[PDB]
């Protein structure tokens, strides 16, 4: 069973730079039976390389393939914001096996989050639930802190969140935080705030609404 | 113990790559089972030292 | 030549190949120079190349015959392609298996 | 052609030799007349001479 080990786990480089990805195999694999794939969040894998160095139809020449035996390489000569994806190696000398993947991040000039806050709708509140939303929009890096305050009191154990993957055109991230209270608990309080800490902020940002 | 039913293939036909044995490519077994119903359907061949190879 | 086995039992064919002492002996007996003997069935395959050369003198002869055997199953066919040097079979032995053996002894049978 | 074993395990190579029914068949598939196959390693040696004849 040929094991494919990729290096590094995560790679972060700015546009114009060269990316080097490595693949290590448990068996000597002939270089005429090895492929490389690109997978952008939610898409199907795109064949980049086949036969270790043969470029697939519709692939840019900045994508270069190399290697032999157990040591294989993918080189991306000139990074674009569009190259933010996971890369995979595959051997096809025996029944096809693939690597664990390499996540390539494109660097961007530090961007502060455009922060928004949304109250629960009357329609929702009629169900017995009061969910409160906070949006951090178009920022870089992905690291960001979100704190929920109810009458200026830090909540915890109720706040779920998720983040979109790096934008393939502008390389930014966005974050959705959801404070889920009950209607009854929502109605015990009146001040709802979302505090955001981030690299592009010289000081923390707070957005809020009142009522009730 | 992991049983592999040879069905209409012999172990040697499965080895060599007889077209009707494509399902056996890269398979494993603790015990390979040959059936009397098995046949061959490819070029005529002779394996001197057949029994040794099968073993 | 072929010889098909359409009986209910296995046939045993005993045959051989003659290897001449000289090249003159080859061409006198078989015009053609050293050629091959191919005895094939649906289970077996037996190719023999005759090798001409001086052998040990046995009763007038400095040559030798290699002996080979073949079993032909029911539904199988004995097929002989030969370009020469074939010591042909005249037929077959009916071959079975059972309370049958052989022993080496000089004991008097009584 | 050579194929070097640089792995940590033994490799099993299955191969064969074709014997034509006629001499015409020989030269059509392989220009050259009946010639040899030699498969060698540092432990083994395997020479095969093709023998043309009706099967
Ligand atoms: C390759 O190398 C080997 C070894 O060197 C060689 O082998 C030799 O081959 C020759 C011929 O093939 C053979 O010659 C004689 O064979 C008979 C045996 O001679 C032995 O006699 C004793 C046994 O009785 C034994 O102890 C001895 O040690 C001796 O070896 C011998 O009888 C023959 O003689 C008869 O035949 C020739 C014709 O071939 C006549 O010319 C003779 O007069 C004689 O005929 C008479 O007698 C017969 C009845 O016996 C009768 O019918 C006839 O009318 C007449 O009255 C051979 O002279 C050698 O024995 C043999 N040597 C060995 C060691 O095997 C090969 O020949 C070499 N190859 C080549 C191409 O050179
Ligand atoms: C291992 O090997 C065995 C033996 O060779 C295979 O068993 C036969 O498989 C074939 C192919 O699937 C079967 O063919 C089908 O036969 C049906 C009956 O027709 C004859 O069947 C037997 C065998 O010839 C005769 O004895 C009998 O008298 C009939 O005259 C047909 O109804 C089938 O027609 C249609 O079948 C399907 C659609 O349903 C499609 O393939 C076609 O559209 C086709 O027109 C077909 O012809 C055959 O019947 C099998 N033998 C028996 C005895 O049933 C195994 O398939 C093979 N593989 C295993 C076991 O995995
Ligand atoms: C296996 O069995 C088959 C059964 O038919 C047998 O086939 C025969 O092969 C011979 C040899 O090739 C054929 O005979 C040839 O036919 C013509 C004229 O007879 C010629 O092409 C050949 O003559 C050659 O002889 C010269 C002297 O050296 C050569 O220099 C020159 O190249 C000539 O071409 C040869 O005689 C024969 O026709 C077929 N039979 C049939 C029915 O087709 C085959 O030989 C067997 N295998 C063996 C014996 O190894």
């Amino acid at each position: 069973d040929i094991v494919m080990t990729q290096s590094p786990g995560t790679l972060s480089l700015s546009p114009g730079e060269r990316a080097t990805l490595s693949c290590r195999t448990s068996q000597g694999v002939s270089s005429s039976y090895l492929a490389w794939y690109q997978q952008k969040p939610g898409q199907a894998p795109r064949l980049l390389i086949s036969g270790s160095s043969s470029r697939a139809t519709g692939i840019p020449d900045r994508f270069s393939g190399s290697g032999s035996g157990r040591d294989f390489t993918l080189t991306i000569s000139r990074l674009e914001p569009e190259d933010s994806a996971v890369y995979y190696c595959q051997q096809y000398a025996t029944s096809p096996t693939f690597g664990q993947g390499t996540r390539v991040e494109i660097k961007r000039t530090v961007a502060a989050p455009s922060v928004f806050i949304f109250p629960p709708s009357d329609e929702q509140l009629k169900s017995g639930t009061a969910s409160v939303v906070c949006l951090l929009n178009n920022f870089y890096p992905r690291e960001a802190k979100v704190q929920w305050k109810v009458d200026n009191a830090l909540q915890s154990g109720n706040s779920q969140e998720s983040v979109t993957e790096q934008d393939s055109k502008d390389s930014t991230y966005s974050l959705s935080s959801t404070l889920t209270l009950s209607k009854a608990d929502y109605e015990k309080h009146k001040v709802y705030a979302c505090e955001v800490t981030h690299q592009g902020l010289s000081s923390p940002v707070t957005k809020s609404f009142n009522r009730g | 113990h992991q049983i592999l039913d040879g069905k209409n293939c012999t172990l040697i036909d499965a080895l060599l790559g007889d077209p009707h044995c494509d399902d056996f490519q890269n398979k494993e077994w603790d015990l390979f089972v040959e059936r009397s119903t098995a046949y061959s359907n490819c070029y005529p061949y002779y394996v001197p030292d057949y029994a040794t190879l099968r073993s | 030549v072929t010889m098909p086995n359409n009986d209910k039992f296995d046939k045993l064919y005993i045959w051989g190949v003659h290897h001449p002492g000289t090249d003159k002996d080859q061409t006198n007996l078989y015009v053609q120079a050293s050629g091959r003997v191919i005895v094939s069935t649906k289970r077996s395959q037996q190719t023999v190349i005759p090798n001409i050369g001086s052998r040990p003198w046995v009763r007038g002869v400095s040559s030798i015959i290699s002996i080979y055997w073949t079993i032909v199953k029911p539904g199988d066919i004995l097929l002989i392609n030969s370009t020469g040097n074939l010591i042909a079979p005249r037929g077959y032995f009916k071959i079975q298996s059972g309370k049958s053996s052989i022993m080496r002894s000089d004991a008097h049978i009584d």
